[PDB]
């Protein structure tokens, strides 16, 4: 298996930023891709950004051009860059691994919450 | 894509568009089969029987070992996300055999955890345990409801000839599941909202992860699927029917499900999904390439379509569609707004389509039936595209040609000597 | 496809009224022939039935948890269904979800297809 | 009609004329099963029991009640005869959905008189009732004679344990029937004097007509043959033997049952039948059309007769045939009168024929055998019908007069250019 | 024989070179199946519940008693080494169909003493008796164990229930095996130091000597393996990447096994034999003669392969080859020494075989492993013979050179005209 | 189901002549043939006349322009005319009807017995 | 079946020559061969003779030239010659009867030991 | 095609005698190892057992309700069978069917073919 | 082909001591992960385990009835086992062989490949 271990959740001002990290344990070099899914409240999981072993990255129409996702390999770490916060974006953030076999592997899920401003 | 209008023309139906959903990623449980139950070790009794068993799981657990052995040997830094695997292993290795090997590097992490469980696995009393990890003992339920209470009741050899019978009972299960395997052999013996999601998740494909030969235990890693709705796919079923030539049935064999994806169209090999109400539910894409004439004959250019002949009364000779009839009355008594008027088709049309812009009830073999008013069903064609089926009719066919070269090279022959 | 959405929830005084309302765009469906119905779910809990009407026979069938304070109904030229519920009490906050499906929906498992879900909170 | 003297000559022998009786009619009954059995109210136990196996049943009753609406939908006047039968619905329907639809409108006559025996059914504890339509509930029995005595003996919550087995059990039996549906089956979970009569009473399918997704029911109608012995109708076994050809294994690749009927000859696929001693009973007529050069063959002109290379030890090298042997004395060592006499059959003959005015004791391999006095058994054959019967092997030849072809179209062209 | 290395250039892998071992002899044992138990004559419980078990075994030992009649009556001096078997009966048996009938012959010597010993077998309560042959009466250890301790206990009645409960599970597990028949069937009913010969022995058909209908006994010869290893014997698995022509997917369609027996070389039927770590046990040779085109290719003539296109996910397109990977770098990614660093193959060229000597870590879609430095990896190739698999696809090209061939038919119409 | 109900059963005298007839409820519109079929004592049942929907008729080779069958729709009736009645006719007379999925359904049947004359 | 009785074993000194026979009863008109088998102390067994019906006869590579086998059909025996006894040939000597149908029947083993000499 | 036929039977007064015979076209039958019998049938019974022969050993076979009454007798040459009844009882009024059929012909379930019967009526 | 060889069985005087010895060509085998053990058999019974080592990490397995008796060893270069018997006891006598197999070697049924076997007699 994957352990995965966000941090950097809380609450935050609309228009700001965020910087999300997850930090990976685990057989990683069979991993194909991290990144980060979105759930808002009473609706399923949304991707929001991965990024493959060759730096290869997607977003969703949401994210594109909004966010970036990075990684360091040598210390196995994951990180989302939240910017131009607007209030739709408050949601639990999960960070994921992907396995070559298919295999899913899910974070404890982070909560970021966005005022009304 | 597909003109299924044109296409009634030719008798092939084309009808329930179903769309498809995917299993793209698994989220992964890890169960441990330990096939040895626990007696009391005040009483020993069932010694005996367990040794025979023992002598018996070694015909299903061996076998089980000797190919999870073999999948270990593909593959020989890890723990890097972007690191390296490890070593190819000196032999052959299809990419099936290395996806599975690649998938025990994976679990690798998980081992070492299990490892710790099976040292408290084996002295408890314990049926069904979680640590997550779930842990089963064979016939434990048992064990402890009915052979330990006999002890006392009727004595330790009374009860030894119980657990025996109840041990081989469980090892003809295990024989079915072990003698790939499916979730719903291991849920059948150990007994979201759609049904049809649950019926799915049984079909997918455990695997093996351990064989322990000392302690005789199976780890097996659970598959639960994630399911994706793919856009612009719809699944179609198409049926063929009798279709009139020169008073002859003929048909066009094309394939039992079409698919399309977008401006792709090709046929769907649904047998490993689950047909739910309305949509398929498929471990991978079931898709594949058409002949170029099945493909070109689905876009409307009937003129291509194959045609092979009617063998047997499998082929419909009629069908219902879209409120009204498309059959061959040639062979069919097909009859309007009354059981004495016969429908009469020219023996140059294929098959008459019924509407009710033409009957009011349209009897098919006696069969009295109304048309609908809501239905929206609404030239010369040659299909020159005549196939068969079995290989002794086409060598046959074969041989009559290679027979007219021969004749052909003759000619050639005496016209080069005058010439 | 088959859509449905609620309407209607909120928050309300306890002893007060509320009337859902359930549009639904049953034409892609492949029977004529189904019942609709309303389910509640607690965030904990498994999703209760509430009430369910047969869409040809308009017959009404209810738990006895709430006989004779809710009552379905339905309209078939709207492809509507609604839900009025009376003297409401504390234990009727949930998520409230329409539903069409087999006969006779008594259970979740027997739905086509399911809305999204309407909060309601009852409060003193 | 066949020919079976001349058939012999290459190495074709036709044997067993059995008859045939086909189900051309049927006799409907109705069964009703009741999935839940009732436990005493005056105890509730085993209420939780009977709620975990009411969501196991869900998994297979809802796609019953899917596949029977998918059914009833076909047909949206009636109860005269000569009426119409019903409304064709929106959509597509086979000829096979038709007779199922067809069917459910005759049955619904039948529906309101079920409907009726379903209250008496609910509340009753009786396994096995009848009021004739005949109604079952599921483990009723046990319940009846281990469940409601233990509540007694060991208390409820001992006795609940023992129900929810035996409830797993028999879901397990539910499932590899409904999870179409033959007769033998349904007689296998609730347990004229010709017995093969009874084996293809049990082969017959029952329909399903209701799903009762409230109380747990499936009403099923049980179809019980009439046989008819039809006149004039033989089915045949063929058996092809090794046919030399300079020094070369071949045969005739007929198919395994052949039919005749007064001058129709054809091929049976007896499949679905159940052979008995003297006769074939099939639910419909198991004949089909063979291809031209196989009818000629089998009506004596064996020139006509489609020959294959034997791949392999399946194909016999010789037959026991009236009395004598036929066999393929070229690789099988045939011998006369003493195992010292060899049969030396010429490398032109693809076949020894062998009787009692020859040999009066025939060796085959060293297995010696008498010739019978009372056997009844009795040219140049060139067999230009050469076929292969693997896609790839006619593929290669096609490619080669494809090849031929091209050049053929060459010498046409330089050919053209002198003229 | 084999050229493997070439072989790889068309993406043909040919590995696991296994031993095979073949049942030349059978050393026979019998055992009688006595399937009514005996209930104790002081009470005469059951005697209703055995009338309607025997009911029901008429269902299945009738037509075992028409099939064994069936053998025998194929032969009509004997017990001298090289006398006469028989006389041949009027009829038709083939080769398969003898042996049966002198098999039964050589078991007329031991069917002399079983009729002794089944006088001894009716009166007695024993389950398993030996006399060597061995005697099991169906139910009777339960009837011993069960059903007599409740006649005191619980009454007539009440007991009759019990045993009617165990007839009826015994006869829908009687009605698996013989409703040919192994020994794994009979074994499981009833409960060297290789597992895989075990497993073997219990694949091995019983032979039916006798079908008793009057005391319902069936008598069987079971048949034990002698297995003697064949010298100069390989069984080869082949399997075939995707080959890339002009960036469309081809592979050579070769059979799953092939096999070597010196010079002899050709493909393995391994489908009725036990795959065993190092060796295959065969009943008997599983080789067949391979078309010459394959058989050429397979001895390293690679122009002559065979190729068709991939219609499917299921043919891979890389795979490990001695501590190397052999691949198609035009479909899959193939990259060397660094995920950056993707190898390209020129269009001309089918599958690229990449080694220790040029990469040090290989990338195959972004699954990184390290060469093997103990490896043992290692032109213009034409593939002209072009094959199709599907009937349909034949069929659509020989209608194309016979549309070819009538218009070279009249070019020489015409031409002779002018000539 | 189709439920069928025989009368005009009885004695008669031979030479004479007796009108049978069979009234059917149900499921009408499913039913192909509607028609009598005989046993004689102690042998299987035998076709006497049968006909279609559409009144198409025929007949068992001993009844061949001998007897004739007719039907009612409007008041779903079978009428067989039985005329010059031979010893040989006495028998048991079912009215059947058959299915178009050729299901069978029988009457209760009604008993002629001709004197011996 | 086929019951095989050998006789002639016994102790015999070395270069001596001995004289083995088995008698046969049984269905032999379905016996394919006769012939003679060995087994040495803690190895397999090995074939030594076989005849046919016919008289057609093979021998292991030990025993070509060295050995014959014979039989007499009207009594049903079969005999081994040994001559030229080495020391190696000390073993357990089973007849044997190998059916058409493939199945192969043991005499119970008569020993022959060769002195040290 | 076998085709038996039996003959003889008929009205009888209690204490006399009868014998019936059975003529059947064997030649066709599919082996020739075989038994042949009879039965006799109630109109609301079963059809009993009550003689059976081996066609090719003469072995002769009744149930104990009739030992020593009934004889059963064959005769290869004429593809005949007899059943000589005597000392006839009013218990004895039933249909006759000759069979052919499998070892032991002990019951019903065992024949290959069932000739037409005879009715033997029994009277005091 | 794999192919084990033992030496070193023969006749020793009880409480005395004797070195066994295998030679294996497992360059053939299958596996690279296996054991190689010892096992005895007495004339009527079953072959017992002996003895078994781990051929990568080297760890040692015995039965309880020869714990502290008999040693098992390797040499990887060798390719060759061993097992040093001391305080030998009448008991002892057996055939002995080496095995290449499944961990754990505890038993028979778990070999791949046997060697021929070399008896050691322990006489008083
Ligand atoms: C159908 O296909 C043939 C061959 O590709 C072509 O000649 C013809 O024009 C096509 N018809 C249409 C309507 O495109
Ligand atoms: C066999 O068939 C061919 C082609 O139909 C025909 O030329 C030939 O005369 C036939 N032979 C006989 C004997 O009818
Ligand atoms: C391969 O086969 C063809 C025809 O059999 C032959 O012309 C060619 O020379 C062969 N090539 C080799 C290398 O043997």
């Amino acid at each position: 298996e994957v352990q995965l271990v966000e941090s950097g959740g809380g609450l935050v001002q609309p228009g700001g930023s965020l910087r999300l990290s997850c930090s990976a344990s685990g057989s990683l070099s069979t991993i194909k891709a991290l990144g980060w899914y979105r759930r808002a409240p009473g609706r399923e999981r949304e991707l929001v950004a991965s990024i493959t072993s060759a730096g290869e990255t997607n977003y969703a129409d949401s994210a594109k051009g909004r966010f970036t996702v990075s990684t360091d390999n040598a210390k196995n770490t994951v990180d989302l860059r939240m910017n131009s916060l607007k209030p739709e974006d408050t949601a639990v953030y999960y960070c994921y691994a992907e396995s070559f076999v298919l295999n899913i592997y899910w974070g404890q899920g982070t909560q970021v919450t966005v005022s009304s401003g | 894509q597909i003109d299924i209008t044109k296409l009634q023309h030719v008798g092939v139906l084309v009808n329930s568009p179903k769309g498809m959903k995917i299993s793209q990623n698994f989220e992964t449980r890890y169960l441990i089969l330990s096939l040895i139950p626990k007696i009391e070790d005040s009483n020993s009794c069932g010694d005996q029987q367990i040794k025979q068993y023992k002598r018996l799981l070694d015909r299903l657990i061996i076998p089980l070992y000797d190919g999870l052995r073999l999948q270990k040997d593909v593959i020989v830094t890890e723990r890097f996300f972007g690191g390296v695997i490890g070593t190819i292993a000196l032999g052959v290795a299809t990419s099936a055999q290395i996806t599975a090997a690649v998938a025990l590097v994976e679990a690798k992490q998980a081992r070492s955890d299990i490892e710790k469980l099976k040292e408290a696995i084996r002295d408890t009393n314990k049926a069904v345990q979680s640590v997550l990890i779930v842990a089963i003992k064979s016939v434990q339920d048992y064990v402890n409801k009915e052979i330990v209470p006999c002890i006392a009741r009727l004595g330790c050899e009374a009860c030894g000839l119980l657990l025996g019978l109840a041990l081989d009972q469980h090892y003809s299960e295990l024989t079915n599941i072990f003698g790939g395997i499916k979730l719903q052999g291991i849920a059948s013996l150990y007994r979201k909202y759609d049904i049809y999601d649950l019926l799915f998740t049984e079909s997918i494909k455990v695997r093996v992860i351990d064989v322990d030969l000392n302690d005789y235990s199976i780890t097996l890693q659970v598959r639960l699927p994630l399911l994706t709705r793919l856009l612009n796919t719809q699944i179609y079923k198409v049926d063929s029917i009798s279709y009139n030539i020169q008073n002859r049935e003929w048909y066009i064999p094309l394939p039992s499900h079409i698919m399309t994806k977008g401006a792709f169209l090709g046929g769907a090999d649904v047998k490993e999904c689950i047909e739910a109400f309305s949509s398929y539910i498929c471990p991978s894409d079931p898709g594949f390439v058409l002949n170029h004439e099945m493909e070109s004959c689905l876009s409307g250019n009937i003129s291509q379509c194959p045609r092979t002949t009617v063998t047997s009364d499998i082929v419909p000779r009629y069908a219902f569609v879209n409120g009204g009839v498309v059959a061959n009355c040639i062979t069919t008594t097909c009859t309007c707004n009354g059981i004495g008027n016969r429908i009469n088709q020219p023996p140059d049309q294929g098959v008459k389509i019924i509407t009710h812009k033409e009957c009011n009830t349209i009897g098919i073999n006696g069969m009295l039936f109304n048309t609908n008013k809501e239905g929206t069903l609404a030239d010369d064609i040659t299909l020159n595209n005549s196939v068969a089926l079995n290989p002794i009719d086409i060598s046959i066919e074969l041989n009559k040609a290679k027979s007219d070269l021969e004749e052909s090279k003759e000619w050639i022959r005496r016209s080069n000597q005058k010439l | 496809e088959v859509q449905l959405v609620e309407s209607g929830g909120g928050l309300v005084r306890a002893g007060g009224s509320l009337r859902l309302s359930c549009a639904a765009s049953l034409r892609d469906l492949h029977t004529r022939t189904f019942y609709m119905g309303w389910f509640r779910q607690d965030p904990g809990k498994e999703r209760e039935f509430v009430a369910a009407i047969d869409w040809n026979t308009g017959a009404a069938s209810y738990p006895d948890s709430v006989k004779g304070r809710f009552t379905i109904s339905k309209d078939n030229a709207r492809n509507a269904v609604y839900l009025q519920m009376n003297n409401l009490k504390p234990e009727d906050t949930a998520v409230y979800y329409c539903a069409v499906g087999r006969p006779p929906l008594n259970r979740p498992t027997l739905a086509y297809y399911w809305g999204q879900g309407t909060q309601v909170t009852v409060s003193s």
